[PDB]
């Protein structure tokens, strides 16, 4: 988690349960265990004018 | 307490799969292999200083 | 976060989609890049299941 | 406003529907020019979702 | 006064019903001559939808 | 008196009745010799409708 | 007595029953020989109708 | 221990359960060798059944 206070980056937050003061400093979770995969394809000009996808 | 967290390695021997590799032999044939691997944590110290963080 | 059936599907024709969890109508869809936003059915397709398991899609029930 | 089931088969195999919310027995209508309406499906008709993606029409459940 | 079944599937066959308002198990036909009647389905049938659609009679559906 | 159902198959295959009054689960069924008993479904049969109507079966509903 | 769905269609394809006392999912299955025992339908199966009548043997209903 | 659905397509699909207890959704796996696990199904499925049966997996009902 990333936690900020009022919008100044209070500090970094490990996992589990945890305490802030609510309607002061909001915590943003983002998935950082995780390996995340992406998939790229096209049809692409070679040096010897040919395409290949 | 609430100050201190852990991290879990397991020293069992782990497999893992390989599946439909491409691969090309002297001979321009082109065939599929499908193996695996099994390899196991021999230095826990060393496997969490090298490796990124702590995670397989 | 809420998104329609439609995109959804062209998502997992275009296998954006890694886990798929269907409790009732709703499904809990996460994606490749670890992003997650529930979808609603409209109505009940014998299609959908068929599709999701064609593509790969990891697919959980729920109790 | 409320339109028969056929005027919507007709309609959206014409191509000027844009965005279909289902609510169970009801269905909200959104047409290509603005046009907001009704439609009620009379039994339980499997070919209609097929054929609403066919044709790139946006479909939207609801809770 | 109710018609029968195998009687209406032959009359829209025939292309002489009009309209025909669906009530889940009952069904409100219109004759080509405004005449007034109602049926019933015996058992679940997408073939009568199929059909209704592909002879151009009107279907209505209600809340 | 009641009637096996696959008994009703061969009989009705053999073109021996003429009215299939549908109750939910229960027929009630009268011979071309003017001979009237009852029976009953075991389960959902999709092919029921289509060699009833194929056959000239005159098949009737109930409220 | 209880027997496994599987080896009730595997007796069925091999010809050792007779009549098949059907009371929603239980089925109360007689042999050839006139050998009692139940089975049960774990799920909706669309066909095992279609191998009872393929193999003649007498399916009946309960109220 | 619970195990997804589509991983238990893939295993039965390879030859790995032996015997699959069905009570509704819930489905109590046994693999060939002597593991035991539950998965949940996500709809209805009508090819499950099949699959089930063509690759020689032994099916159970319950009460």
């Amino acid at each position: 988690g990333v936690v900020t206070r009022f919008g100044k980056f209070s500090h970094l937050v490990e996992p589990g349960l945890n305490w802030k003061p609510t309607f002061i400093d909001e915590v943003k979770p983002v998935n950082v265990e995780a390996v995340r995969e992406l998939a790229a394809s096209g049809v692409m000009l070679t040096s010897d004018e040919n395409v290949v996808r | 307490p609430f100050i201190e967290t852990v991290k879990m390695l397991d020293a069992r021997i782990q497999t893992m799969d390989n599946q439909a590799d491409r691969f090309v032999t002297k001979e321009k044939k082109d065939l599929i292999v499908d193996s695996y691997i099994k390899w196991r944590i021999s230095d826990f110290s060393r496997y969490y200083l090298a490796t990124g963080g702590g995670d397989i | 976060r809420k998104v329609d059936y439609s995109t959804f599907l062209q998502e997992v024709n275009n296998d954006q989609v890694r886990e798929a969890r269907i409790n009732g109508r709703e499904i809990n869809v996460t994606k490749k890049d670890s992003n997650r936003y529930t979808t609603y059915i409209p109505v009940q397709d014998p299609k959908l299941l068929d599709n999701l398991l064609t593509k790969n899609v990891k697919v959980v029930g729920e109790p």
